[PDB]
Formats: C-alpha cells, structure tokens, sequence
C-alpha cells in the first residue's frame, strides 16, 4: 500500500477495484455493512 | 416460546416480485412500489 | 425430558393484512436520491 493523495487525477486501486480520477472528502455516511457507492449509471463514485 | 405472557406473532410467505425502491438523500429506503 | 402441555383451549386460526411490510435491502451498495 501507498499513501493517499487527494485533489489530483491519480490511478487508484481500492481493495482490488481499479480506476482513474480525483479523490475528495465526502459527506456521505455509509452503513457499516457497505463499502462502495454507485450512481444512476451504476459506476462507483464513493468509497470507504 | 417461554412459559410461567402476552405475545402475538405474524407469519407471511415470500414470492419472486419486482419492486421499485426509493432512496432518499441519506441512503435509506423510505418507500416502495 | 419432554412434557405435553395440557389445559389449552383450541380456537380457529386468525388472519390479518400486511400494510407494505417486509422490505429489506437487496444488496450492499450505497445509493442516494434514486429510484431503483
Ligand atoms: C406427547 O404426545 C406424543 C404424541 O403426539 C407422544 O409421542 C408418541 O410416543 C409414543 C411412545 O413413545 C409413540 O408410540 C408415538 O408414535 C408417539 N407419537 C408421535 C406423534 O410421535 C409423546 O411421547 C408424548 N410426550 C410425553 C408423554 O412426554
Ligand atoms: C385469508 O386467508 C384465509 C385462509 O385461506 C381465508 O379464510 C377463508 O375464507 C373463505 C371465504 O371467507 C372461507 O370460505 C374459508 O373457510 C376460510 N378459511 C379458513 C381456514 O378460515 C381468508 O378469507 C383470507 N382473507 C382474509 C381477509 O381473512
Ligand atoms: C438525513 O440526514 C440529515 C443529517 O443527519 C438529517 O437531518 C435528516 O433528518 C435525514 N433525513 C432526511 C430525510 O433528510
């Protein structure tokens, strides 16, 4: 594992899920049994 | 059950259905069709 | 040891209606502000 870098476009791997993008702090509150958040187009837009 | 008191229990059976669930802005299911 | 309970009055079964009950979360993905 590496360090977490924010506000820059970065290739990322979270628990095996890979992608590209910019990471920002979120106000969403996940229930304890969930790990990913998905929007209307079904793509992952939030992560614990 | 337990023995020595007021209790009432209800039983229903599930079927395969299609539901339309509603998620509010906090992520909780508040309504369904 | 097992004991067969006696002194129990027998009554016909009763039925009622479920008013939009029994909904659970189908999966473990967070969603907000959406019809799914
Ligand atoms: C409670 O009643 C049941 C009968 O419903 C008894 O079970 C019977 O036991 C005898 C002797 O062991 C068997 O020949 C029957 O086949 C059994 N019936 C059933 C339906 O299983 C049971 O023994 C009673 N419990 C007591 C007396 O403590
Ligand atoms: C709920 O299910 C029960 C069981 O099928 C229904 O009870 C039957 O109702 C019919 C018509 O009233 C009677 O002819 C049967 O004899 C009833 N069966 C029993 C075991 O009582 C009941 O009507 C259904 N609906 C409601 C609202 O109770
Ligand atoms: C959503 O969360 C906020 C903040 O905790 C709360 O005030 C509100 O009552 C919750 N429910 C709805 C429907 O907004």
């Amino acid at each position: 594992s590496t360090n977490l870098v924010k506000n820059k476009c970065v290739n990322f791997n979270f628990n095996g899920l890979t992608g590209t993008g910019v990471l920002t702090e979120s106000n969403k509150k996940f229930l304890p049994f969930q790990q990913f958040g998905r929007d209307i187009a079904d793509t992952t837009d939030a992560v614990r | 059950l337990a023995l020595h008191g007021a209790a009432a229990y209800y039983v229903g059976y599930l079927q395969p259905r299609t539901f339309l669930l509603k998620y509010n802005e906090n992520g909780t299911i508040t309504d369904a069709v | 040891q097992c004991v067969n309970l006696t002194t129990r009055t027998q009554l016909p079964p009763a039925y009622t209606n479920s008013f939009t009950r029994g909904v659970y979360y189908p999966d473990k993905v967070f969603r907000s502000s959406v019809l799914h």
